[PDB]
């Protein structure tokens, strides 16, 4: 419990390719068949994001800064990731924000959490009538000095195990502008074997939280003592930067294409003429 | 034809610019502030347009 | 010769909002026993367009009114999404420190109003209630902090941290001091030391629907004509028609290329109405010379 | 290169109202000469002080310049300099023929024109004495307290 | 139209005292109506007004 | 050529005029006042330039 795994090894922040990721609805106005160029905190296209994975004796869960804005992308079959740990000191010293999605609602609590060295939960004796229900909660033994509490609306999420190609994708954007928490969310089915699927999609907002605590770092919890291990899971960490995109709205209002202005010199022309067709010239 | 089309698109973008005001659409300004405080944002809109 | 511009004036006015569920607590929170400190301020999120039009203390009922934009009396035709009631107690000379984007001791070190604040700043004299004999040590304030606070940011930490330029490493000593301080309120001196409970109302204008507007509810819809409509706080004149426009369930209204109202939705029932301005045009006069005929 | 070895500027006095950057952050800025100025006003004249703004003490006695980025350090003198029945030591010009420009002062306490008709110095000829004195009473509020 | 020059600038009276406005500013300033309240009191009661 | 030179010279020399502000250099104004009082003076430079 106190000691960690003997085979535990911290991996370096390796990088991979992110193609069309990072496009979301920048504001609440609905529009159709127009080209709008906006400026907000964004994820640049063709950028480098952290490359993590899990397979069948290595567990890496480091601490990374939330400063310039973050992007989380999780490709998982059974939805290992329940939620995240937010805060400055990320412990009982100061206030810490904890958001948990239990596949019913989103539980938001700000309290003083006594931290156990190995947070997780468990499901035992599933041989007959599985149902994947929660059994024991081992993360926190007690909580007190609660300055905030919130319970979100009932949602729909499938925790049942499936066979075949990857059935789920979770795309979340987390950012804070002048104390306003702006949470963006997207859920879409895909057909994928390994890697990332070829395609383009936009992310919809989830909730607007007027909490307003300074968060310089964040953590991730993994829920599936030497005999216990972690299953196969993957998550990605992007970094937001204040860029400018040219968004293409179709007849239904969805975003069918996106062009990052400062990405490529052809796209610099796309952003100067405000069109997806650039006539020939200097 | 492209210069005339491009000229009208210039007018639509000018209709969408804020010109240093609170919001570029005039109806939220006429519907919010009273006429004496509103005159500060309206003179900016008239001279800019 | 071009002279005037012909325009069709609107015949009627349609303001459509659903039934009243409940009403917002403006005066129930004013009657509360005690508030929190300046840095611990309590916030209550209670939505919709209209709070209560029957009981209004907004007119000359309290000690100090510093408002921006319009007063609460004129808010009845304006529909907003979120209502955040912030409660904290200050002294007399700190009333001048509440204003969007301006500095100060309580502005920088405790709370500064953001530049997006459209509401009124309301204060009331508590000297007949909150004052105690020999000073009130219940309330607190943070006089010193290691760094400046952005608009709408809360730090509730009461522990001992760095005061000056030399860190004393936690526990008090080594010529450092305890950052938090308490008010010295005495009933017999003047206005500057008199407590003022400050309740400010921060407004955010979004596209979210409001379910309660005014004493009148239905005002039955009349379509295919230019009328003055106010839906979710947007007043304009145009023809209301049905369209094929597809809106997401949470998106109330759209806008066109000119950044003006294009289509809106019914806050009462599920409908999508496109705003097409009623037809107008110029008037041309074909007439001969003055010395020929007046036709 | 202002002396950083001896620093009394941390919480050694009654109250600190600061604007701009702190003395700790002045090391990253470059100044030639630094003058420590000391003066006494009343409580009512504290609220009239704002950067580059108007007021009763602004356009008449002295207006602070637009260049001040430093901290305003204050201590409570109400138990020392204030006296019963008014403090006549300090002087002030309440009225002046015109508004002052930023960073402009007139310290002359002599007898001058009061109204629109000049009376040529010494009081008389249906003019009044321009100069006034403090009416400080220890039993009243904050506005009459020296700072 | 009232001439305040012989009432003030002539200095023909014993004393006068002003409230809220200077005696030299009444030439360029004035209000809607002007009234005169005449009564007789003693010397020790002058300070009571 | 002289008219083009005089046009370019006037175009550069007009940058030194204050246009109703305190000073012509944007760094001295952005380095002193806070952003809310500062937007009126930058908007005066924007409209003039």
């Amino acid at each position: 419990q106190c000691v960690n795994f003997t085979t535990r090894t911290q991996l370096p922040p390796a990088y991979t390719n992110s193609f069309t990721r990072g496009v979301y609805y920048p504001d609440k106005v609905f529009r159709s068949s127009v080209l709008h160029s906006t400026q907000d905190l964004f994820l640049p296209f063709f950028s480098n994001v952290t490359w993590f994975h899990a397979i069948h004796k290595r567990f890496a869960n480091p601490v990374l800064p939330f400063n310039d804005g973050v992007y989380f992308a999780s490709t998982e079959k059974s939805n290992i990731i329940r939620g995240w740990i937010f805060g400055t000191t990320l412990d009982s010293k100061t206030q810490s924000l904890l958001i948990v999605n239990n596949a019913t609602n989103v539980v938001i609590k700000v309290c003083e959490f006594q931290f156990c060295n190995d947070p997780f939960l468990g499901v035992y004796y599933h041989k007959n009538n599985k149902s994947w229900m929660e059994s024991e909660f081992r993360v926190y033994s007690s909580a007190n000095n609660c300055t905030f509490e919130y319970v979100s609306q009932p949602f729909l999420m499938d925790l049942e195990g499936k066979q075949g190609n990857f059935k789920n994708l979770r795309e979340f954007v987390f950012k804070n502008i002048d104390g306003y928490f702006k949470i963006y969310s997207k859920h879409t089915p895909i057909n994928l074997v390994r890697g990332l699927p070829q395609g383009f999609s936009a992310l919809e907002p989830l909730v607007d939280l007027p909490i307003g605590i300074n968060i310089t770092r964040f953590q991730t919890l993994h829920i599936s003592s030497s005999g216990w291990t972690a299953g196969a899971a993957a998550y990605y960490v992007g970094y937001l930067q204040p860029r400018t995109f040219l968004l293409k709205y179709n007849e239904n209002g969805t975003i069918t294409d996106a062009v990052d202005c400062a990405l490529d010199p052809l796209s610099e022309t796309k952003c100067t003429l405000k069109s997806f067709t650039v006539e020939k010239g200097i | 034809v492209n210069q005339n089309a491009q000229a009208l698109n210039t007018l639509v973008k000018q209709l969408s610019s804020n010109f240093g005001a609170i919001s570029s659409v005039l109806n939220d300004i006429l519907s919010r502030l009273d006429p004496p405080e509103a005159e500060v944002q309206i003179d900016r809109l008239i001279t800019g347009r | 010769y071009q002279t005037s511009n012909f325009r069709v004036q609107p015949t009627e006015s349609i303001v459509r909002f659903p039934n009243i569920t409940n009403l917002c607590p403006f005066g129930e929170v004013f009657n509360a026993t005690r508030f929190a400190s300046v840095y611990a301020w309590n916030r209550k999120r209670i939505s919709n367009c209209v709070a209560d039009y029957s009981v209004l203390y907004n007119s000359a009922s309290f000690s100090t009114f510093k408002c921006y934009g319009v007063s609460p009396t004129k808010l009845n035709d304006l529909c907003f999404t979120n209502v955040y009631a912030d409660s904290f107690v200050i002294r007399g000379d700190e009333v001048r420190q509440i204003a969007p984007g301006q500095t100060g001791n309580i502005a920088d070190y405790n709370y500064k109003l953001p530049d997006d604040f459209t509401g009124c700043v309301i204060a009331w004299n508590s000297n007949n209630l909150d004052s105690k004999v020999g000073g009130n040590y219940n309330y607190l304030y943070r006089l010193f902090r290691k760094s400046n606070l952005k608009p709408f940011e809360r730090d509730i930490s009461t522990e001992i941290y760095q005061a000056g330029s030399t860190p004393c490493n936690g526990v008090k000593g080594f010529n450092c001091y305890f950052p938090l301080q308490s008010y010295g309120f005495q009933p017999t001196y003047g206005v500057g030391y008199q407590p003022y409970r400050v309740v400010v109302l921060s407004f955010e204008l979004l596209h979210a629907p409001a379910t309660v507007c005014g004493p009148k509810k239905s005002t039955n819809l009349v379509k295919n004509k230019c009328v003055n409509f106010n839906f979710n706080g947007l007043t304009g004149t145009g023809v209301l028609t049905e369209s094929n426009k597809k809106f997401l369930p949470f998106q109330q209204f759209g806008r066109d290329i000119a950044d003006t109202t294009d289509a809106v939705r019914d806050p009462q029932t599920l409908e999508i109405l496109d705003i097409t301005p009623c037809s107008f045009g110029g008037v041309s006069v074909i007439t001969p010379g003055t010395n020929t005929s007046n036709q």
